[PDB]
DNA sequence: GCTTGTCACGCGATGCCCGAT
DNA sequence: CATCGGGCATCGCGTGACAAG
């Protein structure tokens, strides 16, 4: 041996020894470097630093032993109800924490996460944004690096005093805590393989929907029956398609034809979904009987490409809104 | 510059950036641990945060500390019900800093009977049968405050908590469960009302107008946003476009805005007939600012 | 087959400790 | 009470082996 090995032994042994109180599981450990050993060391003192300061259960009459098991993980409840996941991040741009579902939504290892720089998980168009929400409630939208491109979330959170972190100054005097940013973090919101659906709907003369086959009931999210108690189609329809409908209605009177038309109609969940229909008329005895519509839903893209190429220029054609529907 | 060169020119900073993340995060454990602070070498201070993190001590943080900082960044409570009858299996403590009421309000109770009636139905469909997220308004004359809950839907019972035999969940044999957090929260607009003035599609334009989200107004009654003085004038206006359909008819009133504050309103309103039938859809109404 | 990174090791320049001045 | 050289310990630098991606 020699001083210089029997040194670095020393330090390694005590490197092992901070690897082995890591609260990781051990298939995490084994695969850590010394480096983020240390990081990692650092972070679990200064997140129980910190608690030590913040923190510290079912009402007493209300305590049964489920009901305490439930308590006992309440916080991993919460956590899987977010949606999300937890992000705590100094006003050094630090990840303080991460929780565990970041994995789930961005495919980051938590452990590779913390104490780290934050705009390292940030597109760069957004990290100028970001450290303006770091420097009391918080309510914006990043884009996050996404191992699952990237990903759009809407940040949720305030800035609080991180108490317990020691930073000490010039003089080897304590500073008072800066603020950090509690946050959570989730996806945003606004067809598959229905873009292969082919759906037929069996109407009255007046567009009532007396029938509907499987497909439609997939598409539309309404069961037969609820379809036909919400008046004719007409309150299906979004209005700013109201009238080209109502022309192609008039045509389809007056041909029996109504040819391809792409409108806007109103599912279960009030959302909107394009289809291009073609509404035919039955007639019985040569007089007519019901109308059959033969539709196929389309992406919101190609459906406003449709509605910019309408041959028609009818009022309220770029309107935008929500609507309900009632029986 | 030959490659070589360079090549060991990058590696030597890297070994130098390392060693200095090294020493930094070795000073760090120094300011973190509590004797440190009050100048030992790398070694005495390697030994006493070893001595300290065994001290302190699976997870990075405990379920207290998670729910602490979930808690701390958004509020909400979390409460865990049954998808069949609605029935509260589990709520915790941050319902009293939320809506201001106990456990005991929310423990043997159904979902349904904390919200508002008119969101009853509403409630079913996020109950019946991953993710799930909605808006109802949960109680506290009686008072309501507009609650959004989002969570998911969770097979029951749970893994790793015990049900003993005497427990009161023995005996119900829920399948799922919703597990959520609730948390507390010069221009015109066209619109589509029934024959009685319900809101039944609103343009997005109205925020701008008025100052409410389109949910905001869809279901109420138009002339619940009316003035007094202007309220039977609203109401003969859509009672009479009904009988002169095709006929434009304006009508000027006072609208109450997202502050509460009166806006003078310049509606003009039509009826769309059916090209069949010729009966009356709804009413066409463009409602512009004065 | 290149790139970035981890770990060990050789190597001196100081550090600490401490009998011996 | 210091100061002074021993020998081992600390510590920062550069380089080479080796591997993951
Ligand atoms: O093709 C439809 N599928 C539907 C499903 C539910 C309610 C309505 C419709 C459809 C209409 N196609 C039309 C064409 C011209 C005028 C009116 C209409 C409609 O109401």
């Amino acid at each position: 041996s020699n001083p210089s090995k029997r040194h670095r032994d020393r330090l390694n042994t005590e490197l092992d020894r901070l690897a082995s109180l890591l609260p990781f599981p051990q298939d995490v450990i084994n695969k850590l470097d010394k480096l983020s050993v240390l990081r990692l060391s650092v972070s679990y003192l200064r997140a129980k630093s910190f608690f030590d300061v913040s923190l510290k259960g079912v009402q007493d009459n209300c305590r049964t032993k489920f009901r305490e098991g439930l308590n006992l993980q309440e916080g991993e409840f919460l956590l899987q109800a977010l949606n999300g996941f937890v992000l705590v991040v100094t006003t050094d741009a630090l990840v303080f924490y991460a929780s565990s579902t970041i994995q789930d939504y961005l495919g980051f290892q938590q452990s590779d996460v913390i104490h780290q720089s934050v705009y390292e998980l940030i597109h760069t168009e957004d990290r100028a944004e970001f450290q303006r929400q770091l420097h009391m409630e918080r309510c914006f939208v990043c884009r996050l690096r996404c191992l699952l491109g990237f990903l759009a979330m809407n940040f949720q959170g305030r800035l609080k005093y991180l108490h317990g972190q020691n930073k000490k100054g010039k003089d080897g005097s304590i500073l008072p805590p800066q603020l950090a940013l509690f946050a959570i973090a989730t996806p945003l919101q606004p067809e598959i393989r229905t873009k292969n659906f082919i759906f037929r709907t069996k109407h009255k003369l007046d567009f009532t929907p007396t029938g509907c086959d499987a497909k439609g009931k997939i598409v539309l999210g309404y069961t037969e029956a609820e379809l036909c108690m919400r008046g004719t189609g007409y309150q299906f329809i979004h209005a700013a398609d109201m009238l080209y409908c109502a022309e192609y209605h008039v045509r389809m009177i007056k041909t029996g034809e109504s040819g391809m038309i792409v409108f806007r109609l109103l599912t279960k969940d009030n959302r909107w979904t394009w289809v291009q229909s073609n509404a035919r008329l039955v007639y019985k005895n040569g007089r007519p009987d019901y109308i059959i519509a033969t539709q196929r839903p389309l992406t919101d893209e190609e459906g406003k490409e449709h509605l910019r190429k309408r041959t028609l220029k009818l009022p309220f054609m770029f309107a935008t809104g929500e609507a309900v529907l009632y029986e | 510059m030959d490659k070589e060169r360079l090549a060991r020119e990058n590696h030597s900073e890297i070994e130098r950036r390392r060693r200095n993340k090294m020493t930094a995060y070795i000073t760090e454990l120094s300011d973190m641990v509590p004797t440190c602070s009050a100048k030992p070498d790398k070694l005495t201070i390697l030994r006493m945060a070893v001595s300290h993190m065994k001290s302190l001590r699976p997870s990075f943080l405990t379920d207290q500390e998670l729910k602490h900082l979930i808690l701390e960044a958004a509020d909400g409570f979390l409460f865990i019900v049954s998808c069949e009858t609605g029935r509260v299996v589990y709520v915790s403590d941050s319902v009293t800093p939320v809506l201001n009421q106990p456990q005991s309000e929310w423990f043997g109770s159904t979902l349904y009977d904390q919200v508002h009636p008119d969101d009853v139905d509403k409630l079913r469909e996020q109950l019946s049968t991953s993710r799930r997220s909605f808006i109802c308004r949960m109680r506290c004359e009686p008072h309501f405050v507009v609650v959004h809950c989002t969570g998911y839907i969770k097979a029951w019972p749970p893994a790793g908590v015990s049900l003993p035999d005497d427990d009161p969940e023995a005996g119900q044999g829920s399948k799922f469960c919703l597990v959520a957090i609730g948390r507390l929260q010069p221009t015109e607009f066209i619109s589509r009302h029934n024959i009685e003035g319900i809101f039944t599609f609103v343009d997005h334009r109205c925020v701008a107008t008025v100052g409410y989200q389109p949910q905001e107004l869809l279901g109420k009654n138009i002339v619940e946003f009316c003035h007094p003085e202007d309220q039977q004038l609203l109401r003969d206006s859509f009672q009479q476009v009904v009988k002169l359909k095709g006929q434009v008819l304006s009508v000027m009133f006072r609208f109450r805005s997202k502050n509460q504050e009166w806006l003078w309103m310049r509606t003009s309103s039509f009826t769309f007939q059916n090209p069949y039938s010729d009966e009356i859809e709804y009413i066409i109404c463009t409602n512009t600012n004065v």
